[PDB]
C-alpha cells in the first residue's frame, strides 16, 4: 500500500482480457506513408521550453526546465524523464513505473546527448520532462522530436535537430516494412525498430530494436528506410520553430 | 470442574457467554422508586396480606399469593407473578438475547440465566417489604373450590414474608395463629386439598421418578410435603384459567402446550410386567391407568407402585409448546386437561413472557406489534423453546451424572442393595435408591423369556421387582466418558 | 527425519561436538585491495574490503580521530531455495551490517587510519545454516589480505541446544527445527566476544553448556582459518624471493 | 455545557521544549513543540520562521488526510504565530493522537496552542477549533461524538481567534448550506468563548 | 537539527562516579526508575513512562487472507515508530539504524519465542484468519527504550479483546463489541527485555541507562527473560568485548527485575478490571 496516493484497490483487471472476439486487423496501405503531423512549440508558458507533438493517436507534450545549478568534468547535463499518462494505452498502470519508462529515458538521453553541446552548459543540469498523453503508435520517436523542439525552443544550443521514426514489421508470408505504424499494426507485430538521426549532417543520434525475427538485410533497409521518413519528417519541425518565433517576435 | 461444565455447555450449545453491554444499557437504571406513572393503569393491593413461598436459598423469587377472607362466606384466592413484561419491551437485543436464552439452566451448582440478576433479584422479584409491580390473577370461590368471579389485573403489591417450605408447614400448624399470615396459609392449604383430590378423581395422574440434588458430603433426595402441592395447584388453575382467556380471546395465535398420548405399544412392558406379577391394570386411558397405579400396592413390596410409576414415565412423550393455529390437538395427557400454558416463571421460560402480553393486550393495557400474530415467527421462537428446553434436561442430567462419578471417586462404596426395572437378553438394568441413580450390567449363552421378560442362567432366574446388591466401579479408561459400572453379588 | 540419533549421531553424519569442513581461499578478486571465499558446508560466502581509502562526498562525516567502517551484507536471491527479491535495503541486512560494523570496528583496530573509508562488502551466495559465522570469517580473511592491522582473528561460529546436549555449527534443518541457536563471535587469544546473538526459548542453566560449546567451535574455526593463512602467506613470500 | 468535560496539562515531556496533552470527552491528543531551531538553506526562508507540523496516528502509517490536516494546522499557526521575530529558524509542531472519539481537529489545535504557549513562542493571538455536527434533522451538536458525526450529514470543524473571533480555518465533510453554515459559526464563537476562559483558568493555576 | 554535544566535563564526571558507584539521580546500579503503567479507554492502548521516557503502544485487529505456507496461524505485525517529540534527532528516514535494530529486536523477542498462539486466532484456515499488529511510538526519549517498547506491546496484547465471532462450515458472522463481550487474547508467558550498559570495556555495568549513560557508554547488553527463566533473545551491541561471567550474572539479575516487572504488570490489569467493573475507564499501576 503507498501512503501517499488514495486508498484504492489492491489489484484491479481490465475487461478486456474478459472479451470474446477476433479484434479487427488494418489490413493493406502504402507502406512507404506517413501519418499526418501537427507539431507546435510554445505551447506552455510557465515552461522555458515547451513543445508538443500529435501523429495519429499519439499525443506527447515535452517541456524543459532550464539550466539549475547541480573542460570534460565542468561539462553539462540533461536529465531526462520520460512519463506515459496512466489513461493511456489498453491497460492502465500506476504512475511510477519502473520497467520500460526508464528504457525509453536512457534511450531520449542517449539520442540528445549527441545534439545538443553542453560544453557551453557547464556546471548545470537540464531537466527534460516527456509525458505521453495518448499511445497510438511510434511513440519513442515522437519523444524525441518532442524533446529536440522544446529543447531548441528553449534556445538550448545545438549542432542540428533530432528526428525519429518507428519501423514494425509485417508477420505476412511475404514479410514487409511498416513505417509509421499504429497500436494496432504494432501489437500484431513480429519485429520494431526506431531510429533517430540528425539530418543535417545525417548521424544517427540514438537507434532502438527488438524482434520475433529478422537478418541482416532485413533490419539495414529498415534502418535505411526510417532514415528516409525522418528527412521527409523534418521540414514540418523547421516550420513549427519558425512560426513560434514569429510569434514571439509579435508579442515584443 | 470448571472446565468440564464449560465443555458440556458448549456441546450441548447452552450458550453461557455473559450479557453484552447494550442488553444491560436497555435496563433502567437502579435508582428505582415506584413510578406513578406508569401505576396508572394498574392498582393499589399494598394493604394486603402476602407471603410467597420460596425453596432453601432462592433469588429469582417471581410468585406470590394470598387467601383473603370475604364477609359473603366466600373468599378471594389470588396468585401474582414478576410483570416483566413492561422491563422486557419487544424490539430491543434484551429480548433477542432472552429468546436465545430460551430458558434459565439450573445446574446442581450454578444457574446459567437469561435475565440479568439486577432484573431477576432484584426488581422483578418479589421481595420482602419493597413495593414491586406484578401481573395478578384473582377468583372469588368457596369451600368446595369452585370459580364464582374471576379478573386478570395488572397491579402493584409488596410480598410481607419470603418463606421455606418447612418454615411454611410450622407456620401453619405449629398451633401459632395471627391475622397476618398463618390463617391465609391454612385456609389455602384447605383448597389446595380439595383441588387437588377433585383433579385426582378427575383422571389426572401422580407419578415420581428418582431424582436426586447434591449440596457434597453425602447427597440427599428430594421430599415431597404439603407446602409444595399447594402451590402447585394453585399455579396450575392459574395457567390453565390464563390459557382459556388467552384462546377464547384469540383462536389464531398464541402459546399453548400439549402432552401427545402415548401410543398403547409403549405400556405392554409395564402391563407385562405387573402382569408376571398378577396385578391387573388398564392401560386404554389416562383414568383406567391411574386409578389402577394406586390399587396395583401388595404388602409384599412396600416399596412397589413408584417402581410402576418409573416404568410408566419411560413411556410417556414429550410435552411440546406450539400456536393455537398450525395445530389443533389442544390436550394434555398429564393432567387430564385440554388446555395448558406456563404462566408464573417469565424468569425462567420466555413462553411465560409472551403469554403475559398476549394476556395483557386481552386485557387492554398494552399495545400490539406484527411478531405477535404473525403464525411462522412464533412457530420458529416456539421450536427453538423447545430445543433449548430439551437442552437444558440433557445438560443437568449430564451434570448430575458427573456429580455422582465424583462422589463415587472420593467415596468407593460397594455392595449397596438395587432392585430391577427392566430384564433384557444382553444386560440387566437396576435402580439403587440410596443414591438415587439407575444403571446397567452386561453379562456378555442363555435363556431370554420374551413372552414372559425374564432371563435364565443354569442356576437361577432374573425377573423384575426382584433384588440384588452392586458394586459401582468406575472406569476411566477413555478421559472422556469416565463411565460407570455395575458388578452383581446376591 | 531427525535432530539427535539416540546413538549421538546427527542427519549428516557427525556429532555434536564437531562441525563441517570450512574450506576457504584468499586472492579471488585482483581488481579490489582484499578478497575472500569460503564454504562451511554448502554455505558460501563471499568478502571483499576495499581499503582504507579517501571519503567522497565528504558530507561531514569522515571522522579525525578514527576510520571509517562501512560493511554492506547481501544475501543472493536464489540463495534460499524459495527465491527471495530485495536482497539489500531489507531490515535484516542492515541489522547484519550492523552487527558485522560493530564487530570490526572492535577488532579493525581504527586508531591508526584516521578520516578514511574501510568498506567492507559481503555476498552469501548459498545458504544451508550458519549464515552470519561465515560471513565474519570470509571478511577475517579478506581483511587480512588487504593487510589492514587488527588485533586478532574475529571467529565466529554458532551452537544449538537439542535433547538437553549441546550442538555445534547447526545447519538450516535444526536451525529451521525452532530449537535455540545462539551464534557468537570472539577473539581467540584473548578470549572476549566481539558478538553474541541468539534467538529462541531456552532456560538459563542451559546457558553455559552452548556457550562454551559456541566457544570451543570457534576455536576449532581458528586452527583451521589459522593453518589456511599460514600456507598462504609462506607461498607469498616464497614466490617473492 | 453545550460542550463536554475537557481538560489539558502542561509540561509533560522533559526532552521537547513545550508540550500539552489536550482532551475532550475521550478524545485526547498530545503536542510537542521544538522552538526555534537549525534549519537547512533549502527548507529556510530569510524574514520568516519555518513552520512544520508532523502528526501521526497510533495506527497504520501517516497517508494523505493527515498531511491536508497538518497543512491546515501550518497555515493556521503561520496566521497566529510571529515569524519575523526568528528568522532563519524553525519550529515544529510533533501531534500524536493518543485516542480518537470525534473532534479530532478540535483537539489538535487547542493542543497546539497550548504547546506553542508552554515553549513560550511570540504570538499574536491564541486560536481554539471546535467542531458541529448537522445531522439530518439540522439539529446541530457542538464537540461531538464518532456516533454522532456517523449518523449526521454534515459536519465542520472550524478554527477560531481570540483577538475578533474571526474564522481561522474550515474544513467540512458531507454537504451543508448557507443558513445552517451561518449559525454552526455562532455556535462555534460561543464555544470558542468557553475554551478561552478554560484556557485563562488553566494557565491561572499553572503560574500559582 | 541536531542533538547539543557532550562536554568533556560531564563525560568525566560520569565515568567518575561510575568507578564510585554512584549514579546521578541517587539510585543504585542493580535498579530501575519508577515505571508507571496507565491505560487509555479503548482496549489495547497503553502508555508506559518509565522515569522520562514514555510510550504509547495500540493494538489492532483485522481479518485477512493468510500465507500459504501457513495457512492455520493467523499473522503479527510489529512496528515501532520514533516520534520527533521523542528528541530532535528523529527526523523522519534519517535515524534508521536505531530503528532496523529496534524493531527485529522486538520482533525476535516476541515472535519466535511463541509468547502468543498465533494458532487459537484461525477463523477459516486457508482463506481468512486473524492480523494482529502491535504500533509502538516513541514519545519522549530519556534513555531505555526497549525495555519500555517491550513493556508497552506486553501490556497491550494482555489488554486487548478481539471481537468475537461465530462459524459454521463457511459461513462466517463477525459481531460488535456492543453485541456481544469483545474475546482476549491467548498469551503462554510474557517476555519483556532488560537492558544492560557496559562502561570502560567491561569493568563497569549499570542497568536502566540514561540518555547520557547511553552517549558516554560503550556497549549495550540486552536480555530477554520469563518469570520462569527462560532466556528468549540476548544481544551485544556496540562492539564491545565482554566474557562470559558477564552475561551469567547479567541474567541473574534480569530474573528478578523481569519477575518484579511481571507483578506490577499483572497488578496493573488487575485494577483496570476493576475499576471498569466499577465505573471508570483509566488504570493506573506504580513501580
Ligand atoms: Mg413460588
Amino acid at each position: 500500500g503507498d501512503h501517499r496516493r488514495i486508498r484504492g484497490p489492491e489489484e484491479s483487471q481490465p475487461p478486456q482480457l474478459y472479451a470474446a472476439d477476433e479484434e479487427e486487423a488494418p489490413g493493406t496501405r502504402d507502406p512507404t506513408r506517413l501519418r499526418p503531423v501537427y507539431a507546435r512549440a510554445g505551447l506552455l508558458s510557465q515552461a522555458k521550453g515547451s513543445a508538443y507533438l500529435e501523429a495519429g493517436g499519439t499525443k506527447v507534450l515535452c517541456a524543459v526546465s532550464g539550466p539549475r545549478q547541480a573542460p570534460a568534468a565542468l561539462r553539462g547535463r540533461l536529465l531526462c524523464d520520460f512519463r506515459r499518462a496512466p489513461f493511456a494505452g489498453r491497460r492502465r498502470r500506476a504512475p511510477p513505473g519502473g520497467c520500460e519508462e526508464r528504457e525509453l529515458a536512457l534511450a531520449l538521453q542517449e539520442a540528445l546527448e549527441p545534439a545538443v553541446r553542453l560544453g557551453r552548459y557547464p556546471r548545470a543540469q537540464l531537466e527534460v520532462s516527456a509525458l505521453l498523453l495518448e499511445d497510438g503508435g511510434s511513440a519513442l520517436a515522437a519523444a524525441l522530436t518532442a524533446a529536440a523542439l522544446a529543447l531548441a525552443d528553449a534556445g538550448v544550443e545545438m549542432y542540428d535537430l533530432v528526428v525519429g521514426c518507428g519501423l514494425s514489421l509485417a508477420p505476412g508470408p511475404a514479410p514487409t516494412w511498416l513505417l509509421d505504424p499504429t497500436r494496432l499494426e504494432e501489437e500484431r507485430a513480429a519485429a520494431g525498430l526506431t531510429v533517430a538521426l540528425m539530418p543535417v549532417l545525417n548521424q544517427v543520434a540514438g537507434l532502438l530494436g527488438s524482434g520475433e525475427g529478422g537478418l541482416t538485410e532485413s533490419w539495414a533497409e529498415a534502418v535505411r528506410l526510417g532514415l528516409e521518413g525522418c528527412q521527409r519528417l523534418y521540414p514540418v519541425l523547421q516550420q513549427s520553430l519558425v512560426r513560434a518565433a514569429r510569434r514571439r517576435g509579435a508579442a515584443a | 470442574k470448571e472446565t468440564e461444565t464449560e465443555v458440556l455447555l458448549l456441546e450441548h450449545d447452552v450458550p453461557h457467554q455473559p450479557f453484552s453491554q447494550a442488553v444491560l444499557s436497555f435496563l433502567p437504571k437502579m435508582p428505582w422508586s415506584i413510578t406513578e406513572k406508569d401505576m396508572k393503569n394498574r392498582e393499589d393491593l399494598r394493604h394486603l396480606c402476602i407471603c410467597s413461598v420460596d425453596p432453601p436459598g432462592c433469588t429469582d423469587i417471581n410468585d406470590a399469593l394470598h387467601c383473603r377472607e370475604l364477609e359473603n362466606g366466600n373468599l378471594e384466592v389470588g396468585v401474582h407473578i414478576a410483570d416483566v413484561s413492561h422491563f422486557i419491551r419487544p424490539g430491543n437485543a434484551l429480548d433477542q438475547e432472552s429468546a436465545r436464552r430460551g430458558t434459565t439452566v439450573y445446574l446442581c451448582e450454578k444457574r446459567i440465566d437469561m435475565v440479568p440478576e439486577l432484573l431477576s433479584s432484584n426488581l422483578c422479584s418479589l421481595k420482602c417489604d419493597v413495593d414491586r409491580l406484578a401481573f395478578s390473577c384473582i377468583w372469588e370461590m368457596n369451600h368446595n373450590a369452585e370459580i364464582l368471579k374471576t379478573k386478570f389485573t395488572k397491579s402493584v403489591i409488596n410480598s410481607k414474608a419470603s418463606l421455606t417450605y418447612a418454615e411454611a408447614q410450622l407456620r401453619i400448624d405449629s398451633a401459632n395463629m395471627n391475622d397476618d399470615i398463618t390463617t391465609s396459609l391454612r385456609g389455602l392449604n384447605k383448597l389446595a386439598k380439595i383441588l387437588k383430590k377433585r383433579r385426582i378423581e378427575k383422571g389426572a395422574l401422580t407419578l415420581s421418578s428418582p431424582e436426586v440434588r447434591f449440596h457434597p458430603i453425602d447427597l440427599q433426595t428430594k421430599e415431597l410435603r404439603e407446602t409444595n402441592s399447594m402451590v402447585e395447584e394453585f399455579m396450575l388453575l392459574a395457567n390453565i384459567s390464563v390459557a382459556k382467556k388467552i384462546h377464547e380471546e384469540f383462536s389464531e395465535h398464541a402459546l399453548l402446550r400439549k402432552h401427545p398420548a402415548p401410543p398403547p405399544s409403549n405400556y405392554e412392558i409395564l402391563v407385562k410386567a405387573a402382569r408376571s406379577r398378577n396385578l391387573e391394570i388398564k392401560t386404554d386411558t389416562a383414568k383406567s391407568l391411574a386409578e389402577s397405579l394406586d390399587q396395583a400396592e401388595s404388602p409384599t413390596f412396600p416399596y412397589l407402585n413408584t417402581l410402576l410409576r418409573i416404568l410408566a414415565t419411560r413411556c410417556m412423550m414429550q410435552a411440546v409448546y406450539f400456536c393455537s393455529g398450525m395445530d389443533n390437538d389442544f390436550h394434555h395427557y398429564g393432567l387430564a386437561s385440554p388446555i395448558y400454558t406456563h404462566f408464573t416463571s417469565p424468569i425462567r421460560r420466555y413462553a411465560d413472557v409472551i403469554v403475559h402480553r398476549l394476556l395483557a393486550v386481552a386485557i387492554g393495557a398494552d399495545c400490539t406489534y406484527p411478531e405477535l400474530t404473525d403464525k411462522h415467527k412464533l412457530a420458529d421462537i416456539c421450536k427453538n423453546l423447545n430445543f433449548r428446553h430439551k437442552m437444558a434436561q440433557y445438560a443437568q442430567r449430564a451434570s448430575v451424572a458427573f456429580h455422582t462419578q465424583l462422589f463415587f471417586k472420593s467415596n468407593g462404596i460397594v455392595s449397596e442393595e438395587a432392585y430391577i426395572l427392566f430384564v433384557r437378553k444382553n444386560a440387566i438394568v437396576v435402580l439403587i435408591p440410596k443414591y438415587g441413580l439407575e444403571g446397567t450390567v452386561f453379562f456378555e449363552q442363555l435363556i431370554y423369556d420374551d413372552e414372559i421378560p425374564s432371563l435364565k442362567i443354569e442356576d437361577t432366574v432374573f425377573h423384575v421387582f426382584d433384588k440384588v446388591k452392586v458394586k459401582i466401579m468406575l472406569d476411566s479408561s477413555n478421559l472422556q466418558h469416565q463411565k460407570i459400572r455395575m458388578s452383581l453379588v446376591e | 527425519l531427525e535432530l539427535l540419533s539416540d546413538q549421538g549421531y546427527r542427519v549428516d553424519g557427525r556429532r555434536a561436538g564437531e562441525l563441517r569442513k570450512i574450506q576457504a581461499r584468499m586472492g579471488v578478486f585482483a581488481q579490489a585491495d582484499g578478497s575472500a571465499y569460503i564454504e562451511q558446508g554448502n554455505t558460501k560466502a563471499l568478502a571483499v574490503v576495499y581499503g582504507p581509502h579517501e571519503i567522497r562526498g565528504s558530507r561531514a562525516r569522515a571522522l579525525p580521530d578514527r576510520a571509517l567502517v562501512n560493511c554492506q551484507y547481501s544475501s543472493a536471491t536464489f540463495s534460499t531455495g524459495e527465491r527471495k527479491r530485495r536482497p539489500h535495503g531489507d531490515r535484516k541486512s542492515c541489522e547484519m551490517g550492523l552487527q558485522l560494523r560493530q564487530t570490526f570496528e572492535a577488532a579493525i583496530l581504527t586508531q591508526l587510519h584516521p578520516r578514511s573509508q574501510i568498506d567492507i562488502y559481503v555476498q552469501v551466495l548459498q545458504a544451508d545454516g550458519g549464515t552470519y559465522a561465515a560471513c565474519v570469517n570470509a571478511a577475517t580473511l579478506a581483511v587480512l589480505d588487504a593487510g589492514i592491522p587488527m588485533r586478532d582473528f574475529v571467529c565466529a561460529c554458532s551452537a544449538g541446544f537439542v535433547d538437553g546436549t549441546a550442538l555445534a555449527d547447526l545447519s538450516h534443518v535444526e536451525e529451521a527445527a525452532g530449537g535455540p541457536q545462539l551464534a557468537l563471535a570472539l577473539l581467540p587469544a584473548s578470549g572476549q566476544i566481539a558478538l553474541l546473538e541468539m534467538d529462541a526459548r531456552l532456560h538459563e542453566d542451559h546457558l553455559e553448556r552452548v556457550l562454551e560449546a559456541a566457544a570451543q567451535a570457534a576455536r576449532d574455526v581458528h586452527t583451521l582459518l589459522d593453518r589456511v593463512v599460514r600456507q598462504h602467506v609462506r607461498e607469498a613470500s616464497i614466490l617473492l624471493g | 455545557c453545550s460542550l463536554r468535560h475537557f481538560a489539558c496539562e502542561q509540561n509533560l515531556l522533559s526532552r521537547p521544549d513545550g508540550s500539552a496533552s489536550f482532551l475532550q470527552g475521550d478524545t485526547s491528543v498530545l503536542a510537542g513543540v521544538y522552538g526555534p531551531a537549525e534549519v537547512k538553506v533549502s527548507k529556510e526562508i530569510f524574514n520568516k520562521a519555518t513552520l512544520e507540523v508532523i502528526l501521526r496516528p497510533k495506527i497504520g502509517l501517516p497517508g494523505v488526510a493527515e498531511k491536508s490536516r497538518e497543512r491546515l494546522i501550518r497555515n493556521t499557526c503561520e496566521a497566529v504565530v510571529l515569524g519575523t521575530l526568528h528568522p532563519r529558524t524553525s519550529i515544529t509542531v510533533v501531534l500524536q493522537v493518543v485516542s480518537d472519539a470525534g473532534s479530532l481537529l478540535a483537539c489538535c489545535l487547542n493542543a497546539a496552542c497550548m504547546a506553542l504557549v508552554d515553549a513560550g513562542v511570540p504570538m499574536r493571538a491564541l486560536f481554539c477549533g471546535v467542531a458541529c455536527a448537522l445531522d439530518s434533522d439540522g439539529t446541530l451538536v457542538l464537540d461531538p461524538t464518532s456516533k454522532q458525526e456517523k449518523e449526521a450529514r454534515a459536519v465542520l470543524t472550524f478554527a477560531l481567534d481570540s483577538v475578533e473571533r474571526k474564522l481561522l480555518m474550515s474544513s467540512t465533510k458531507g454537504l451543508y448550506s448557507d443558513t445552517e453554515l451561518q449559525q454552526c459559526l455562532a455556535a462555534a464563537q460561543a464555544a470558542s468563548q468557553h475554551v478561552f476562559r478554560f484556557y485563562r483558568e488553566s494557565l491561572q493555576r499553572r503560574y500559582s | 537539527m541536531k542533538e547539543t554535544p557532550l562536554s568533556n566535563c560531564e563525560r568525566r564526571f560520569l565515568l567518575r562516579a561510575i568507578e564510585e558507584k554512584k549514579r546521578l539521580d541517587g539510585r543504585q546500579t542493580y535498579d530501575y526508575r519508577n515505571i508507571r503503567i496507565s491505560f487509555g479507554t479503548d482496549y489495547g492502548c497503553c502508555i508506559v513512562e518509565l522515569g522520562k521516557t514514555r510510550v504509547l503502544g495500540q493494538v489492532s485487529c483485522e481479518l485477512v487472507s493468510p500465507k500459504l505456507n501457513r495457512a492455520t496461524e493467523g499473522i503479527l505485525f510489529f512496528n515501532l515508530e520514533l516520534s520527533q517529540m521523542a528528541a530532535p534527532a528523529f527526523e523522519p528516514g534519517r535515524q534508521s539504524d536505531l530503528l532496523v535494530k529496534l524493531n527485529r529486536l522486538m520482533e525476535r523477542c516476541l515472535r519466535n519465542s511463541k509468547c502468543i498462539d498465533t494458532e487459537s486466532l484461525c477463523v477459516v484456515a486457508g482463506e481468512k484468519v486473524w492480523q494482529i499488529r502491535v504500533d509502538l511510538h516513541l514519545l519522549n526519549h530519556d534513555g531505555n527504550i526497549i525495555d519500555a517498547a517491550s513493556i508497552a506491546a506486553i501490556v497491550a496484547l494482555c489488554h486487548f479483546r478481539r471481537p468475537d465471532v461465530s462459524v459454521q462450515g463457511d459461513e462466517v458472522t463477525l459481531y460488535t463489541p456492543e453485541e456481544r463481550d469483545p474475546v482476549p487474547l491467548s498469551i503462554h508467558h510474557m517476555p519483556i527485555c532488560v537492558s544492560f550498559a557496559f562502561f570502560q570495556q567491561g569493568t563497569y555495568l549499570l542497568v536502566d541507562p540514561n540518555e547520557r549513560e547511553e552517549r558516554v557508554m560503550d556497549g549495550l547488553l540486552v536480555i530477554a527473560m520469563n518469570k520462569h527463566r527462560e532466556i528468549c533473545t540476548i544481544q551485544s551491541s556496540g562492539g564491545i568485548m565482554l566474557l562470559k561471567d558477564q552475561v551469567l550474572r547479567c541474567s541473574k539479575i534480569a530474573g528478578v527485575k523481569v519477575a518484579e516487572i511481571t507483578e506490577l504488570i499483572l497488578k496493573a490489569l488487575e485494577n483496570d478490571q476493576k475499576v471498569r467493573k466499577e465505573g471508570g475507564k483509566f488504570g493506573f499501576a506504580e513501580s
